[PDB]
């Protein structure tokens, strides 16, 4: 069941890609477009429904559908568990950084401790969130996380979870949210709704608004993944039709790419490989597909490369 | 039993640790 793919995303600086499938899981080095590089694989655990890493340390975090209550920590290079914990609903999504792990419920968000997995905080009764939509800040000094603050309004909580406190509230969309980001520095956040109409980044923890792109004329649209460049100055949206919109972060898209696949969501990232400043896009046809920005001038992206996200050549 | 718990306790912050350092 390698090719029953369940998962695929990104590690925090985009070098390494993760795939969860029936069959276990597996880990792909991003250094290089003209070849996708399996560095690991494991299948000591079926049907792996989150798999994420911690940058290129050897701590990964897992949940399989057979237990989907239930994450498990482990030591990937050793093969070993390290610990795991179980939760009264099912794991919708697991966020990590350097010093803590956030697990996403529907209505409950727990926030750990990753050096000891001590809970420090759970937040209880949120607005219910069965995307399980979040985005946790993945800089050592700026510790935020955002997650919807309302149901039927797109209100972003912002929660600094190593003073365990409240930030301002930000009323970033009238309509609900569909898509968080912060950037690598976590000052920033990105945010999108389902009307989809206008893109929105505010400064972390402030509140105040930078930017606001045009997605374009109002349309039906489910923005799905918004992604920064690791220096702040692109921002990339997907969404469920064919073109991904890159907004650069100065004072019409900057750039854009057409997706050979559409119709369901997919995940995006902005990663500076071999010098050249990269769209990879993973799609739902089990394909990455590998885009070159011209991070001067922009316009159509040239499709460079796709890998079979299941190890295929 | 407690002081089971935290030898436990002392053994899963050293693993953590280590399996977080980055190269």
């Amino acid at each position: 069941g390698s090719g029953q793919l369940l998962f695929a995303n990104f590690n925090q600086d985009n070098t390494s890609l993760a795939v969860g499938s029936k069959s276990g899981y597996k880990f792909f080095s991003l250094s290089s477009v003209d070849k996708l590089e399996q560095i690991y694989e494991c299948t000591d655990t079926e049907d792996v429904c989150i798999v994420e890493r911690l940058f290129s340390s050897s701590l990964v975090a897992i949940v399989s559908l057979k237990a989907p209550r239930k994450l498990k920590v482990c030591h990937f290079k050793k093969g070993t568990e390290i610990c795991n914990y179980s939760y009264s609903n099912t794991i919708l999504a697991v966020k990590l950084n350097r010093q803590r792990l956030i697990v996403c419920l529907e209505e409950s968000l727990y926030i750990h401790n990753i050096r000891d997995m001590k809970v420090l905080h759970t937040i209880r009764e949120t607005p219910p969130n069965p995307a399980g939509l979040c985005a946790l800040s993945i800089n050592n000094d700026n510790c935020y996380l955002a997650y919807p603050g309302s149901a039927t309004i797109g209100e972003v909580q912002v929660f600094d979870t190593i003073n365990l406190r409240a930030a301002n509230m930000i009323p970033a969309h009238d309509s609900p949210l569909a898509a968080l980001a912060f950037d690598a520095s976590g000052t920033k956040l990105a945010t999108a709704s389902e009307k989809g109409t206008v893109i929105r980044v505010f400064s972390i923890p402030e509140g105040q608004k930078l930017f606001e792109f045009r997605r374009g004329v109002k349309r039906c649209v489910s923005i799905c993944s918004l992604a920064f460049s690791m220096d702040g100055m692109f921002l990339s949206a997907s969404s469920n039709t064919e073109t991904v919109h890159i907004f650069k972060l100065e004072t019409r898209a900057f750039a854009t790419v057409r997706l050979p696949f559409c119709g369901h969501k997919n995940i995006c990232s902005l990663a500076t490989i071999q010098k050249i400043p990269r769209l990879l896009v993973g799609a739902a046809d089990g394909y990455l597909y590998m885009y070159n920005l011209d991070p001067q001038e922009g316009g159509e992206c040239a499709l460079m490369k796709q890998h079979r996200l299941d190890g295929s050549l | 039993n407690e002081k089971d718990s935290r030898r436990r306790q002392a053994r899963l912050q050293k693993e953590l640790a280590e399996a977080a350092k980055e190269p």
